[PDB]
């Protein structure tokens, strides 16, 4: 390498640096997925980012990545586990997602 | 409109035109490939 | 003798 | 008929191609993915709202641009290279200036007047760009000013696909409404409409020459248009393959046609004949994304597992 | 974008002096610095070097031990703490940034120096030092380094500078045939390695100063001696 | 007659089905997967120490019959080395992966070091490392004193303290190590998962059949085919041992269980997951 290319490999390794930071910065977030109107609101050092929302193939095309769907993935109701509940809905709903990311945490860990 | 066989002739003439430029279907030797 | 001390043994 | 005249041409032969490279710069899905006119240099989005900069050649990282909405669809590089763009559920399209004096990368403009999503954008110069929404219609644009100067209504449902021509003076994009329509940039109408698809078309492609376009739709099917005898000539089915289709691209000569499934693959079709000679098997999860370079050295693909490789 | 150092003046030999530099205009995280000097007669000499986060730092070998740089980002402020001064060290000392990424341009603004007083390596040579000019004509510089300055991934790395009577120098051309921004397009470079050369179309106005180039291809950078011209 | 014959026999029988076991597990690996992921890369290191511990069976399972090494003294020295190596290397791998399943449950945002690949290879090199140097007095001390067996530890003058202290400290390490690491690991992840699912929801299911079963199954495969060993040697060690070839039989046996548990490992770590039998059907 030259000595121009060593500094530019520099500059990437600082971009992962900074990638990593905001990408663990982000693991404290959740997308409550609601089936436009977004309500974001947080509870016991977590965030919640519920969007509200006419086609079978908008809601694959740009939702299936989130992480537990609620209807008043998995489900909250006011693999697929489903949890039912009627202050106290925004603590279930913690529960319920937090329940959701140790079992995909688990499955990731392959002890699933 | 033109005749469905005229619009062929031309897509294969077309195709086989430059079917030597293609780093796809030829094999590029590694010392010219840029990703080895 | 080691008759059986590790994985083996010699006439013991 | 297009088959009868091919019997008679050789085949092509199994392609076998790896993965050269792997870019692991991304933590969420990638949903599109453009080429730097230079071919060296591409542009990636993702769920996470970052816009990476790659250098190709050495996996280098060149710029880190951060996005002000997570939900987007698209990428655009500039062809003279000192600007990208990008939009989605916002319905706005943001523009970023590379080249600044500052040392940074800063947005240039935003353009507002679509009332639905953003489905697909490509620039005509440093001062035009056409893009797509769910409004069934597409538009022009000054980014000097930020004003739409066209507007080429007439679909009937979304727009999902776009694909400028060669000289980017003709214009077809598909809708999900199985047809497909030739607009004219500088005149605003509707020169040319093609039906025979029975699903919302995902992606639409140009051939080499400009005289066609590739129709990927959501029912397994590919087929190839023309736009002077104005009907299809071929038809790319296979029983085993029943899913969407995701991505289309052709490649330097037009004897090759890329694609992408939901089934995690991207299967490498032939042109002249239908029968199909390849399949690309890398990633995890589905491919959204499939690019060809301009000098038909690689082709990158973006998934929904946050890499992307590049194959030869 | 501005660049301006304080400190200087008159010191004892022996005497331990600080000199720093401002940085307001640019991100001043994202830019890597320099340090050049040059005699009240002689031409410019790099002295040390120090890269973006801090991670890598380099000297010369004429100041190596005495000297040290060292940059507060936070405070957008470069630092150069020089010890045991001697009667080699009086000049006047610039500071430079340069950002290394594919296709940017390092070296490209320079500062305004501060005069100090006190009481194995490429080599290339410049020695061609004084040419008259015309206005309306051309001329050649030439410049020419002891190795190979091309590199296997096709980049040969020659920088060209000019420097007007009484300012800093600028930025004209980098890796040998790029043309850098605000430099008028009659300004161009060409040449195979180990024999360089700038071309100029019109010899107008401001056209005039002291010509220099550089090889920034081994972390010690050496400056050639320099062309002057002269009406 | 009985024993002249089993002995042979049944070790053929776990070489030939753990390197089946690890082959194809292997091959699933290297081929069927195609994302880079860490969990990937614990299993190939497991599976590879396997199949060279495998490999090395033979050598003890010709030697522990005709009561003679008909293979000389180069080889000697090395398939003692190679053995204790996989050994070793296997005990640690699998207790690396359990404290990796710990972080990556219980403290996760640790992808700095967690699911950065390079810090698992270079775990898994270290791990490796130290394995070679724990063996290391088995290499040096190895010799052929006389050419009929005698492929031991050709121990110095104080002969009953170095073989006391190798034993000791041999047992001690590579088996109270490796035990409790993984008892605490399994135990907090089982803990933490039960008390995560009984928040929540009147759930049941998954705080039963995979958190207790999966956990209980290799930490009792574990203990039960690595306890035997040890304990006769510590025995032997400190009393003496009957010297009639009557009871030779049951020192095969216990030699050959650590074999069927390395065996065995494969088909609950690399096919007892979710990523394969999802990712592959």
């Amino acid at each position: 390498l030259s000595a121009e290319d060593k500094a530019a490999v520099e500059r990437s390794k600082m971009i992962d640096r900074n990638l990593r930071e905001d990408g663990e910065k982000a693991a404290r977030e959740v997308k409550l997925l609601l089936l436009i109107v977004e309500t974001h609101f947080t509870f016991k050092d977590l965030h919640f980012k519920m969007f509200d929302v006419s086609e079978r193939k908008k809601w694959i095309h740009c939702f299936e990545g989130v992480t537990a769907i609620i209807f008043c993935t998995s489900i909250i109701l006011f693999t697929k586990e489903i949890y039912t509940h009627f202050t106290k809905n925004v603590q279930f709903v913690f529960d319920a997602v937090t329940d959701v990311i140790i079992k995909n945490n688990l499955k990731d860990c392959g002890l699933f | 409109r033109i005749k469905v066989s005229k619009a062929a002739a031309d897509l294969m003439a077309y195709c086989e035109a430059h079917a030597k430029e293609d780093p796809l279907l030829t094999p590029v030797p590694a010392s010219e490939n840029p990703f080895r | 003798c080691k008759n059986f001390f590790w994985k083996t043994f010699t006439s013991c | 008929t297009l088959s009868q005249i091919t019997n008679n041409i050789d085949p092509v032969g199994r392609i076998q191609m790896r993965t050269r490279r792997t870019l692991r710069g991304h933590l969420a899905k990638i949903y599109a993915m453009h080429w730097g006119t230079d071919s060296r240099l591409l542009v990636s989005a993702s769920q996470d709202g970052k816009l990476i900069i790659w250098d190709s050649y050495t996996t280098n990282k060149v710029h880190a641009i951060p996005l002000r909405s997570s939900w987007v669809m698209t990428c655009a590089y500039a062809p003279s290279g000192n600007y990208v763009a990008c939009g989605g559920l916002d319905n706005i399209c943001s523009i970023y200036n590379l080249k600044t004096r500052e040392g940074n990368v800063r947005v240039s403009r935003e353009l507002a007047g679509h009332t639905g999503y953003l489905s697909c954008c490509r620039f005509l110069d440093d001062n035009q760009i056409v893009t797509s929404s769910g409004d069934t219609t597409c538009a022009l644009w000054d980014i000097e000013t930020g004003q739409q100067t066209t507007t080429f209504t007439g679909h009937t449902g979304d727009v999902m696909s776009l694909s400028l021509a060669p000289d980017t003076r003709l214009f077809v994009s598909g809708a999900c409404d199985a047809s497909a329509k030739l607009w004219d940039v500088r005149e605003g109408m509707c020169r040319q409409t093609f039906t025979g698809h029975e699903s919302d078309i995902n992606a639409i492609c140009f051939f080499p020459n400009g005289n066609a376009f590739a129709t990927g739709s959501d029912d397994a099917t590919c087929r190839l248009f023309d736009l002077r005898a104005d009907q299809e000539l071929m038809t790319y089915s296979h029983d085993n393959i029943i899913c969407g289709i995701t991505s289309v691209s052709f490649s330097k000569s037009g004897r090759l046609l890329l694609a992408g499934y939901d089934d995690f693959n991207c299967n490498v079709w032939d042109a002249l004949k239908a029968d199909r000679a390849g399949v690309l098997a890398g990633h995890d999860n589905r491919v959204s994304c499939l690019g060809v370079t301009d000098d038909g050295m690689a082709v990158a693909t973006g998934s929904w597992d946050s890499f992307l490789k590049i194959w030869n | 974008v501005q660049l301006v150092e304080s400190g200087g003046g008159l010191v004892q030999p022996g005497g331990s002096r600080k000199l720093s530099c401002s940085a307001s205009g640019f991100a001043f995280s994202s830019f890597g610095m320099h340090w050049v000097r040059q005699a009240p007669e002689k031409g410019l000499e790099w002295v040390a070097y120090i890269s973006s986060g801090s991670g890598t730092i380099y000297y010369a070998d004429t100041v190596k031990g005495r000297f040290t740089i060292s940059r507060d980002d936070p405070k957008n402020t470069l630092f150069l703490q020089m010890t045991s001064l001697r009667s080699e060290d009086t000049a006047m000392y610039y500071c430079v940034r340069s950002i290394y990424y594919y296709g940017s341009s390092p070296f490209d603004f320079w500062g305004q120096g501060t005069t100090l007083t006190v009481s194995s390596d490429i080599v290339m040579t410049q020695a061609t030092s004084s040419v008259p000019v015309t206005p309306g004509e051309s001329v050649s510089i030439s410049c020419r380094s002891s190795k190979s300055l091309l590199h296997s991934n096709g980049n040969t790395y020659l920088y060209w500078f000019l420097q007007r009577p009484g300012q800093s120098p600028q930025l004209l051309i980098y890796r040998m045939s790029n043309l850098a921004s605000g430099v008028p397009d009659r300004f161009s470079g060409s040449g195979s390695g180990t024999a360089f050369t700038l071309t100029i179309s019109r010899l107008e106005a401001e056209d005039v100063g002291v010509y220099y180039c550089m090889q920034h291809l081994e972390y010690p950078l050496t400056f050639g001696a320099g062309t002057k011209l002269e009406l | 007659a009985v024993s002249g014959v089993l002995i042979p026999l049944v070790y053929l029988v776990v070489c030939v089905v753990g390197l089946l076991g690890n082959s194809l597990v292997i091959y699933v690996v290297l081929r069927h997967t195609a994302s880079p992921s860490v969990t990937n890369v614990y299993i190939l290191n497991l599976a590879l120490a396997d199949e060279l511990f495998m490999l090395g069976l033979p050598f003890l399972a010709a030697q522990n019959a005709l009561s003679y090494w008909p293979f000389g003294s180069l080889m000697c020295r090395l398939v003692m080395a190679v053995d204790g190596i996989n050994q070793f290397t296997s005990i640690f791998c699998l207790t690396v992966m359990s404290v990796d399943r710990y972080l990556a449950v219980v403290h996760p945002t640790r992808s700095a070091r967690w699911r950065t690949a390079p810090v698992a290879r270079t775990v898994s090199a270290a791990v490796w490392v130290a394995s070679a140097v724990v063996v290391l007095p088995v290499v040096v001390f190895s010799g052929v004193p006389r050419g009929m067996s005698t492929c031991h530890m050709q121990w110095p003058e104080p002969a009953a303290a170095w073989r006391a202290g190798f034993i000791i400290y041999t047992a001690a390490l590579g088996f109270f190590g490796p035990l409790l690491v993984i008892c605490l690991c399994y135990l907090l992840i089982v803990v933490k998962v039960r008390s995560a699912g009984r928040r929540v929801w009147a759930r049941r299911r998954r705080s039963e059949r995979r958190v207790t079963r999966m956990v209980v199954a290799v930490v009792a495969l574990f203990v039960l085919c690595w306890m035997p060993f040890y304990v006769l040697n510590i025995v032997n060690v400190v009393c003496p041992l009957p010297e009639e070839p009557a009871f030779f039989g049951l020192y095969f046996l216990v030699v050959a269980l650590p074999y069927a548990n390395s065996c065995a490992n494969p088909i609950l770590y690399g096919f007892l997951s979710y990523r394969f039998k999802q990712g592959f059907r």
